């Protein structure tokens, strides 16, 4: 038995490592192909290998015994594991079984249930397959549903749906107990673009394929109508999604809600500080006195109403509108009052007015080194941080 | 309405006993992602060591 397709390879520079486990995964993946399908069916937890998916297949890889490496080793290994997968579905699929006419495909984001859910299916005479993965990127998976179509079985697409921040909280679980958690790129593009996957199968194949959804958020609630389906999966477009995310694990390793390992894998390979400039500030606000900071957003009935209110002593009173706040240019020290910060942005009232520094700068965290109502200087040198503090009584 | 669909939402309704029934959740949950079981990771030892290089 031959792989489907050829194993596209990344690209890793400089760390060898990950070029080498990549090396070594695909070279097992191609070379033992008979025998890792063969257990993959006979002795996995895998319905005799009807359950197909690349997760379950990276637990037949070497790399991914101990649960310390599965999350550096993961991204290398994983396009074999789904080259095996696909593999896999095709050797279902050769085997004639004319009682068997249904196959499955369950999609969603990480950390959403889609394998809880899969588990809690019980398996039936017409079911012939189920696969797992991925559908925000369809082109696979027409081939798939393609030669599903040449045997007259019947296609199912159950889109599993939860918002990112649930399925978050899900993920760091999982990561915590078996090493195996998601990263936010991979769990905005997925979330994001599956509503296009969707249309895109949709407009392709019409009613030869079924598509259904399961809203996670309101107590696994079936969804029969595909115009209902887009209207559950439609959760923000992929910038929103890992602006929101990019927060959240940041918000959460800055409290101690998870740890320094969790956050890495979460993060993955995104530059957190290139999300939180993206984040836009307008209609957005600081009112500050004697009491505290408010921030207030401004909707279109041109009305500030109260988001958050953060208790603070020593502030005079003002009006700081978030918005006009000038981007902070490196190199630079800029000498001034901390009015506001979040997980993004640190914002200072300066002698030239309000100035904007990232809560991130290179893989640094400025958030944690000043407090709101604390006058202090915020300059760069060598692209490494000099914060310093400014306050006096005299 | 085919089998699947059916199996669909039969599998809701057990999403939905997670909820309240933590003794299924439990039951549930343990397996997914632990890994290989012994006897896989046994036959996976012999498979991984007699193809080095
Ligand atoms: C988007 C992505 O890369 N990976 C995600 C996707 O996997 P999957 O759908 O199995 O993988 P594929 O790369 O989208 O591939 C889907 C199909 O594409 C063909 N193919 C794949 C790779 C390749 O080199 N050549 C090639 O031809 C082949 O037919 C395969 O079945 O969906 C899973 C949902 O259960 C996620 O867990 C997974 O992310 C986790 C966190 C992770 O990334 O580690």
């Amino acid at each position: 038995v031959k792989l489907s397709s050829d194993i596209n390879l990344r690209d890793f520079g400089n760390n060898e490592y990950l070029s080498s486990v990549q090396d070594e995964a695909i070279r097992f993946a191609t070379e033992q192909t008979d025998e890792i399908l063969s257990l993959y069916s006979q002795h996995a937890d895998t319905e005799g290998g009807r359950y197909v998916c690349a997760d379950t297949f990276k637990e037949l890889f070497p790399a991914f015994e101990n649960k310390e490496d599965r999350a550096t080793v993961n991204n290398a290994i994983h396009n074999s594991a789904a080259v095996l997968s696909s593999t896999q579905f095709d050797e279902v699929l050769k085997r004639d079984e004319p009682q068997k006419k249904e196959v499955i495909f369950v999609t969603g984001i990480p950390g959403s249930g889609k394998t809880s859910t899969v588990k809690n299916m019980m398996m039936q005479d017409t079911t012939k397959l189920l696969f797992e993965g991925q559908l925000a990127r369809p082109q696979s998976a027409f081939r798939k549903i393609e030669q599903c179509l040449e045997r007259n079985l019947e296609v199912t697409i159950v889109a599993v749906s939860m918002r990112a921040e649930r399925a978050s909280d899900n993920t760091y679980k999982r990561f915590n107990e078996y090493g195996r958690g998601a990263s936010i790129g991979i769990m905005a593009d997925i979330q994001a673009n599956l509503p296009d996957g969707l249309k895109q199968i949709r407009d392709k194949f019409g009613d030869a394929v079924k598509i259904v959804g399961i809203n996670q958020d309101r107590n696994s609630e079936f969804i029969d109508k595909f115009d209902d389906v887009i209207k559950m999966l439609s959760l923000g477009s992929q910038e929103q999604i890992l602006g929101r995310l990019a927060e959240k694990i940041q918000s959460d390793f800055d409290s101690g809600k998870i740890s320094r390992e969790c956050f890495n894998q979460a993060k993955g390979s995104m530059d957190l500080e290139s999300v939180f400039a993206k984040k836009e500030y307008s209609q957005q606000r600081v009112v500050t006195n004697s009491k505290g900071v408010t921030l207030e957003t401004k909707s279109a009935n041109e009305l500030w109403s109260k988001v958050e209110q953060i208790p603070v002593t020593g502030m005079k009173a003002g009006i700081y509108l978030l918005g006009q706040a000038k981007k902070a240019e490196t190199g630079q020290t800029y000498s001034g009052e901390i009015i506001y910060k979040d997980a993004a942005a640190v914002f200072q009232k300066t002698k030239n007015g309000l100035v904007r520094h990232n809560a991130t700068h290179n893989e640094e965290r400025l958030a944690k080194l000043v407090e709101i109502g604390q006058n202090v200087s915020i300059g760069s040198n060598k692209g490494k941080l000099i914060v310093k503090s400014l306050e006096y009584s005299a | 309405e085919s089998n699947a669909i059916r199996m669909i939402k039969e599998a809701c309704e057990k999403n939905r006993r997670m909820m309240t029934d933590e003794a299924f959740r439990k039951e549930v949950e343990k397996r997914l992602y632990a890994g290989p079981s012994p006897e896989l990771l046994a036959k996976l030892r012999v498979l991984w060591a007699a193809n080095k290089e």
